[PDB]
């Protein structure tokens, strides 16, 4: 059955007839039609889906559309001004902690709600929020230095 | 996305519940949207609220009663008009006139009760938002000079509605409904010769049906007079009814549209008991034409709108006639 | 074979099915939405703007005035005095002023009305003679007089000819402005990368290459930044020949904006832009001899051009360009003034500055042949070209000629002996010949390059893809394209797969305007299939063990010419060219040569200068009802010589679909304006005709075989559509007797004719 | 205000939250993403946004989405079987009926009213159903042949 | 693993977008496959 | 992911003597990139 | 760079170049034992 989901995505109000079971990631990816949010595993393993909802991050694959409801959900697509690179971005594309470009989406945002929560973040830190995001490229080393950059272009401005 | 006030839109299933509906302010009556969508999106209304008359069980409904007349619903289609064998066969005028509005797909949905009730045309009104601001708008909408008839004492649109005459000369009647109740009137009386102000209508009430009388020896047609030869407005349109005795005119009805503020009945009695011959046609035309107001609200020159409005008030004559 | 083969175009798949994406349709879901505010008034001077209040408003992201677009541009290099933007003055109501970007619809809408304009107006001028009045305000500083052009030129000695004629006539007629009314808005659909400093433009444009060089001058940004793509187009017939206003804007706002902007326009808006066919006089005169003989002919045309320069230099040319080409004419004077007025700026339309002029001459002629006793088929017949090749007083050199076959195709398929003179009244036949180059032989931007080129790509998997600039807007250049490679190579058509006009991806081409595709990207691809050709027959040769030239391509395969082995299949030549080759990359080029480029001393005599010229007869039976005043056109038969019929399905096509826009401009179309306000700016009254009381077309095809062509082939689209106007101005006075000196043909002219007869 | 709207929309069932005041050619375009549906005029004066409403045509730029709640709506993309055309779209791609493409959509969906209604149309017939429809290629004159072709094909069918 | 394939019955034309580090191998395959002329197929390789 | 695009832009522009940003590559479309054999064994920077 | 390009459209328009590499056969392991072209190459890259 499909019941009413308000919800703010990506800086606009939503309002749309969604149905009970539907995932917020099929929600995102289908309904609305915002790829970024990626799947890369069969249900919570990953990571790839990550976004924020309130700030935190969220698994989309794990979490129902319906849950929230009148939250302000945030993807990948809403980092940059217009086409302006968020320094975030700028950084992983900077000292390539981006290389396939996969599970990039989910490691940004899992970066931005720590970059949000905690802005001068240790190594060991960013290896803690970033622990359950897997990337078969990089062998992570350049995804810290990425996130340590971008922590320290944002205490700049 | 093509921009409109954001007005909630009511679909009543009863005709009680479109007159309530109708009670609050900026609220206007929407039936198939073909005259009025146009012009919402040009800016030309900022409603607060649409009463959608399509969803009205039994609003379509055509119909012969008792004695032989035609009852038609308001929501009835042009198009179920033009193709009823009974209408065709015996009120052709009508069928005619429904045929000959606008193009197929808009008579596919086109109601009746929109077609009488809709709004008058002037190319200074049936222009853009950004156009018309950019002129001062006008008497009829947001201004207060008329840029035809530069006094200004009212608003000269144009009524061009091709069934109205038609059903004037058919001597139809109107039944209307609003917060008072039912009544009901002579088609004719459901208009009013000014631009601004051209129905009858008060506060939240609306066309719920019409009904034609049995002919008896009157026979009828209509004719249109457009550049093209389908949607466009008529540039004139006349209909006429005819009785004939021997070789004298025994009753005549003559109605135009496309001329004035309003469709509006000829006075011919002067003709009756007369020949149809040329003297007679050529007091018809100067009847015609004291009658019309042909001015330059259309894009099309007064001059040749007026000649051929008398010219087919001739022809229409003499086809009935001559038959 | 493909050539001369009935063949549906190659994307109409995509068309019928509604998968086919034109510029509104391309999904781009961060694109802002762009709108221009538009100047109310139709001549003032600009003395401030602020837009502070709208760049404040949250959701406006860009807010841009002419003080961001310094460059003006203009179709021809030496005219370009239009701003992106107005600086200064506006010199048309609709003339663009400011523009924004904002988040959605309602937000643009509110912003442009947050924008204060202070304007000094100035009185505006909508005819010729208000403009060239000595008081009258210069819309342009280097035309005080407000006349952007005049042409003055006599050929032979056009006194003595005058004094050798028995007969001489002169008449005056006057055509209305009309408008192409393609079926599709305007729009452009801009993208800028700020990451990269780049920009990708999807437009609704016949001359992606122009497109791409004003973009490039006006947003002072190097032509490498920037990529043009032309994705399905909805029509244009002349309307997109000339970068326009709103593709430039929406590239200015997506670089403030930092983004994506979608311009949408509105038909209104689509109006506006305008750049139709001007509003036109032409008084004309005719000497003949007794025997139906053309003497001379004197001819003066002067054009309401509206308020920028834009083709206007191109299009006074025309007028008398191609007075030249159809009739041996002994001398001819031609006169003709193109004047700016404070309405939206005239261009190319169908048919671009030939059509008035066609139609009056071919009336006169027709009147006068009357007066002489001689039928109105047989004038025609008697001052046809003598001899071809023929070289014109004007320096354009016809090397085919179908005019003799058209005139007696049309004469036989129409009963015009049979039945000319002796219908019922109220009904009438009429005749004419009108005529169109096939592209003009010289590029507006002198940069040296062939006037076409096309690449042809074949690897291991055999299927060949051609890659050309040009654009398809309708007329099938796609089809035509493939038709012709496939023909070379004797291959099907299915084997080629055509990517074009995308600027990062396709060699360059010079626009579709002129009728010009078909004659040099049609040569430009055999030129490339004959590469590629050459290619494949030098593989299967060595495959086969035989020498080059006794190699056959038959229906894709490859034969030794008399032997009897069974040859090697397309795809086995492939296979064997690809051995020390890989990927086979060819390209084809076409270039006019100088000889069809026109005389250097004749001024201007490159405009009407062409490889060839399509050539068409027509007869129109229509009526007229005395009561209304009504014209009601029943039939044409119309031949046309287009050399040789690449398509003849599309041959048909394109001449039903040119005789027809002439019978819209003959009998209801018009544009009309009221002290500067546009009074037609929709489809209502603006009349484009319906289907109901639009003409059957029967088309007959007629292939004079021009020596240059591509398989022989000339174009096929604009030469018939000025023959209209004159046959049913003759229908219709065989069926009332009144002869018109308006067009359109209109209800309310036919009638003031008819009571004027009457009065008499 | 946005409210409920179901209908069948070529062949399924929708349920959508749409705004009361959205016509029901930006539904279509817009909230659908059916492009074949277009807009040619700023209003009811060229047929090229014509579709399908309970077998009737109907102009989409002058019906609010609103009012075929429970009807059966069809757009140019539903009458193809997968990727086979339809006799009527074969009939306008080979005979000509369509040369630039954008009034393509409404004449086509104009003739399939046409032809649902009157198998074996006259020629007045046609051009009769298909009056409101401008298109500024042809001239008509193969969009009338193609639509005769069309109702024989579909005849012997 | 992802493939979308459009097939065109009208054209018997077959277009692949797929996730492969060998569009050369895809295309030789599925033409042998499908017995299908490579001619008619197209491979096209997005971001991977 | 592992950079041919790049690979490719850098040195066909190190040979021109142009900057990066005026290279832009299409790439792994059969319909218009020339057949390459694979990213597979290492062998794309070396050959391509 | 763009005035070269400006004089090198004159009388060609748009170029078009193809470029090529291949393997020496000496690289290509004994020719005469087909197992051996699997591990032969070019050039080997190490890693300490
Ligand atoms: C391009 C074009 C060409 C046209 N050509 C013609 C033509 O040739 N001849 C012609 O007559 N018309 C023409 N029209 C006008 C319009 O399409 C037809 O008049 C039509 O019958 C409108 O009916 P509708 O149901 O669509 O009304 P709507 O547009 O829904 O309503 C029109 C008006 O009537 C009011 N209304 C509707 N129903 C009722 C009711 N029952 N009681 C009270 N008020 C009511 C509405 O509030 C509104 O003001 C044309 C329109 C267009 C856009
Ligand atoms: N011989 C021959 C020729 C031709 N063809 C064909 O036909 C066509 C056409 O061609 P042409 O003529 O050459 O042309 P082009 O150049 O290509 O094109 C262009 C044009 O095109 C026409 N057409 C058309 N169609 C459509 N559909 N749309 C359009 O839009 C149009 N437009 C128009 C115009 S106007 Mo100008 O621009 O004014 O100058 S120019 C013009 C081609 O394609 C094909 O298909 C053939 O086949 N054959
Ligand atoms: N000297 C040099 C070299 C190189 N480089 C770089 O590096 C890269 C790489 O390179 P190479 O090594 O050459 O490689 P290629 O061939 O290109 O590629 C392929 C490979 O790649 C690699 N890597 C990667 N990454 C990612 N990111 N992903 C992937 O998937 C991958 N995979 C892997 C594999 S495994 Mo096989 O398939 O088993 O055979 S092979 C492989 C390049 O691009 C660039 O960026 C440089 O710079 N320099
Ligand atoms: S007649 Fe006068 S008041 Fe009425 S719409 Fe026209 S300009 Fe306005
Ligand atoms: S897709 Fe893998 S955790 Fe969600
Ligand atoms: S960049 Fe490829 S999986 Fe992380
Ligand atoms: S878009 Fe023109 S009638 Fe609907
Ligand atoms: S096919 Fe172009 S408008 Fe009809
Ligand atoms: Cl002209
Ligand atoms: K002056
Ligand atoms: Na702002």
């Amino acid at each position: 059955m499909k019941n009413i989901l308000r919800l703010t995505l990506n800086g606009r109000a939503r309002e749309d007839l969604v149905p009970d079971n539907m995932l917020l990631l099929d929600y995102l990816r289908e309904t609305v039609g915002l790829t970024g949010t990626k799947q890369g595993c069969d249900g919570g393993e990953c990571g790839a889906c990550t976004v924020l909802v309130d700030d935190r991050p969220r698994l989309a694959c794990s979490t129902l559309a319906h849950q929230v409801a009148g939250k302000k959900v945030e993807t990948v697509e809403s980092l940059a001004t217009q086409g302006t690179l968020s320094k975030l971005q700028a950084a992983f594309h900077e000292k390539l902690g981006t290389q396939c470009g996969f599970c990039t989406p989910g490691m940004i945002m899992a970066s931005e709600a720590l970059l949000r929560k905690n802005p001068s973040p240790s190594r060991d830190e960013i290896k803690a929020a970033l622990a359950g995001n897997l990337c078969r490229c990089t062998g992570y080393v350049k995804i810290i230095k990425s996130v340590e950059t971008a922590a320290a272009a944002r205490l700049c401005e | 996305m093509n921009i409109l006030t954001d007005f909630r839109t009511h679909r009543p299933a009863t005709l009680a519940d479109a007159v309530n509906a109708l009670a609050a302010e900026a609220t206007l009556p929407l039936g198939a949207g073909t005259d009025l969508l146009p012009n919402l999106r040009r800016g030309l209304g900022h409603p607060a609220a649409l009463v959608d008359l399509t969803g009205i069980d039994g609003l379509a409904t055509i119909s012969t009663l008792a004695d032989g007349s035609l009852r038609i619903g308001a929501g009835a289609t042009l198009e179920a008009i033009a193709e009823h064998d009974a209408i065709r066969t015996t009120w052709p005028a009508l069928a005619q006139a429904a045929e000959s509005v606008a193009g197929p797909t808009h008579r596919a949905a086109a109601t009746l009760g929109g077609n009488l009730c809709q709004d008058t045309r002037c190319t200074f009104y049936n222009q853009s938002e950004w156009w018309r601001s950019g002129n001062g708008y006008c008497l009829k909408y947001k201004g207060d000079k008329c840029h035809v008839i530069v006094k200004s004492d009212r608003c000269y649109a144009t009524y061009h509605g091709d069934v109205a005459p038609a059903l004037m000369v058919l001597d139809a009647r109107a039944e209307i409904v609003g917060p008072a109740g039912k009544r009901t009137v002579p088609v004719a009386q459901l208009f009013r010769e000014s631009g601004a102000e051209h129905l009858t209508l008060e506060k939240g009430e609306l066309l719920a049906a019409i009904e034609v009388p049995p002919t008896g020896a009157w026979s009828a047609a209509y004719s249109k007079v457009r550049i093209r030869d389908a949607v466009d407005f008529p540039l004139a349109g006349v209909a006429a009814a005819l009785q004939r005795d021997g070789d004298r005119i025994a009753g005549l009805r003559v109605a135009i549209t496309g001329s004035n503020s309003a469709p509006l009945m000829v006075p011919v009695d002067a003709l009756l008991g007369g020949n149809w011959d040329d003297a007679a046609a050529e007091t018809l035309a100067q009847l015609v034409r004291k009658t019309s107001n042909v001015l330059r609200t259309t894009i099309t020159g007064v001059k040749y709108r007026r000649r051929v409005l008398l010219a087919i008030s001739r022809k229409v004559v003499d086809q009935l006639w001559e038959a | 074979g493909t050539v001369g083969v009935r063949t549906p175009l190659v994307d109409g798949v995509e068309k019928v099915t509604g998968k086919a994406k034109y510029t509104a349709d391309i999904a781009a879901p961060d694109a802002l939405v762009g709108r221009i505010l538009r100047s109310p008034h139709a001549h003032a001077r600009i003395l401030a703007i602020d837009t502070s209040a709208a760049e404040a408003l949250e959701g406006v992201i860009a807010v841009c005035t002419g003080a961001e677009t310094p460059v003006p541009f203009g179709v021809l290099p030496i005219a370009e005095n239009e701003y992106p933007l107005a600086r200064d003055k506006v010199r048309y109501r609709g003339d663009p002023v400011a523009a924004v970007a904002a988040i959605d619809e309602v937000t643009a809408e509110k912003a442009l009305a947050l924008i204060k304009v202070d304007y000094e107006v100035l009185p505006a001028y909508m005819t010729p003679k208000a403009a060239m009045k000595a008081g009258a305000i210069a819309l342009h500083d280097d035309k005080p007089n407000n006349i952007l052009r005049e042409v003055h030129a006599e050929f032979g000695d056009v006194a003595a000819a005058f004094a050798e004629a028995d007969l001489i006539r002169e008449k005056t007629y006057t055509f209305a402005e009309v408008n192409h009314v393609h079926m599709e808005l305007n729009a452009t659909l801009a993208e800028y990368d700020p990451v990269r400093d780049m920009l990708t433009l999807n437009t609704t444009t016949q001359v992606p290459y122009y497109v791409h060089l004003k973009v490039a001058a006006c947003l002072q940004m190097d032509s490498a930044r920037i990529r043009v793509i032309k994705p399905f187009l909805g029509g244009g017939f002349g309307a997109r020949t000339e970068a326009l206003h709103f593709e430039i804007i929406a590239g200015l706002l997506a670089r403030k904006a930092k983004g994506t902007v979608r311009l949408l326009q509105t038909r209104e808006e689509t109006f506006i832009a305008h750049r139709g066919r001007p509003w036109t006089e032409v008084k004309m005169k005719i000497g003949l001899k007794k025997d139906g003989k053309i003497a001379a002919l004197a001819l003066e045309a002067t054009q309401a051009g509206g308020a920028y320069a834009g083709y206007g230099i191109i299009t006074i040319l025309y007028t008398g360009a191609l007075m030249h080409g159809l009739y041996h004419i002994p001398a001819i004077k031609h006169d003709a003034w193109r004047v700016y007025t404070n309405t939206p700026p005239c261009g190319a339309m169908r048919g671009h500055g030939t059509v008035d002029t066609r139609a009056a001459f071919e009336a006169l002629l027709t009147e006068m042949g009357e007066e002489l006793g001689i039928d109105s088929l047989k004038i025609r017949q008697i001052n046809m070209l003598p001899q071809i090749p023929y070289v014109t007083m004007y320096a354009q050199r016809v090397m085919s000629y179908g005019v003799p076959e058209c005139l007696e195709k049309v004469k036989a398929a129409s009963g015009w002996e049979e039945r000319k003179g002796k219908l019922p009244k109220g009904r009438g036949l009429g005749i004419a010949l009108s005529h169109f180059v096939s592209g003009t032989s010289t590029p507006k931007h002198w940069t040296g390059e062939p006037h076409a080129t096309v690449n042809l790509k074949l690897d291991f998997d055999g299927g060949i893809t051609l890659l050309t600039g040009a654009a398809d807007i309708g007329q099938g250049s796609n089809t035509m394209a493939s038709q012709v490679a496939a023909e070379v190579l004797g291959v099907r058509l299915s084997r080629i797969r055509v990517i074009s006009a995308d600027s990062a991806l396709t060699p360059k081409d010079n626009g579709s305007y002129s009728s010009r595709v078909t004659f040099m990207v049609g040569n430009a691809s055999i030129s490339a299939a004959e590469e590629l050709k050459g290619v494949l027959v030098k593989a299967a040769a060595k495959k086969l063990d035989a020498r080059e030239e006794d190699i056959e391509v038959i229906d894709e395969m490859f034969m030794v010419s008399g032997s009897q082995d069974p040859g090697l299949s397309f795809q086995e030549v492939v296979k064997a060219a690809m051995v020390d080759s890989g990927t086979i990359t060819v390209k084809g080029t076409y270039t006019c040569p100088t000889e069809f480029q026109g005389d250097k001393k004749i001024r201007g005599s490159a405009i009407g200068a062409t490889m060839g010229f399509c050539y068409a007869a027509q007869v129109v039976e229509a009526s007229v009802d005395e009561i209304t005043g009504k014209v009601t056109a029943h039939k044409v038969w119309v031949a046309v010589d287009v050399g040789k019929a690449l398509n003849p399905l599309a041959v048909e096509g394109q001449t039903q679909g040119g005789v027809w826009m002439g019978m819209g401009q003959a009998l209801s179309e018009e544009t009309v304006y009221d002290n500067g306000r546009m009074v037609h700016g929709n489809i209502l009254d603006y009349r484009v005709p319906t289907i109901v009381e639009s003409p059957d077309i029967e088309v007959i095809i007629v292939e004079s075989m021009d020596p240059n062509g591509p398989f022989g082939a000339k174009e096929a689209s604009e030469g018939m559509l000025a023959g209209f106007l004159p046959a049913i101005h003759e229908a219709v006075y065989e069926a009332v007797g009144v002869r018109a000196t308006d067009f359109p043909l209109s209800p309310d002219r036919i009638t003031e004719l008819l009571d004027a007869k009457e009065a008499a």
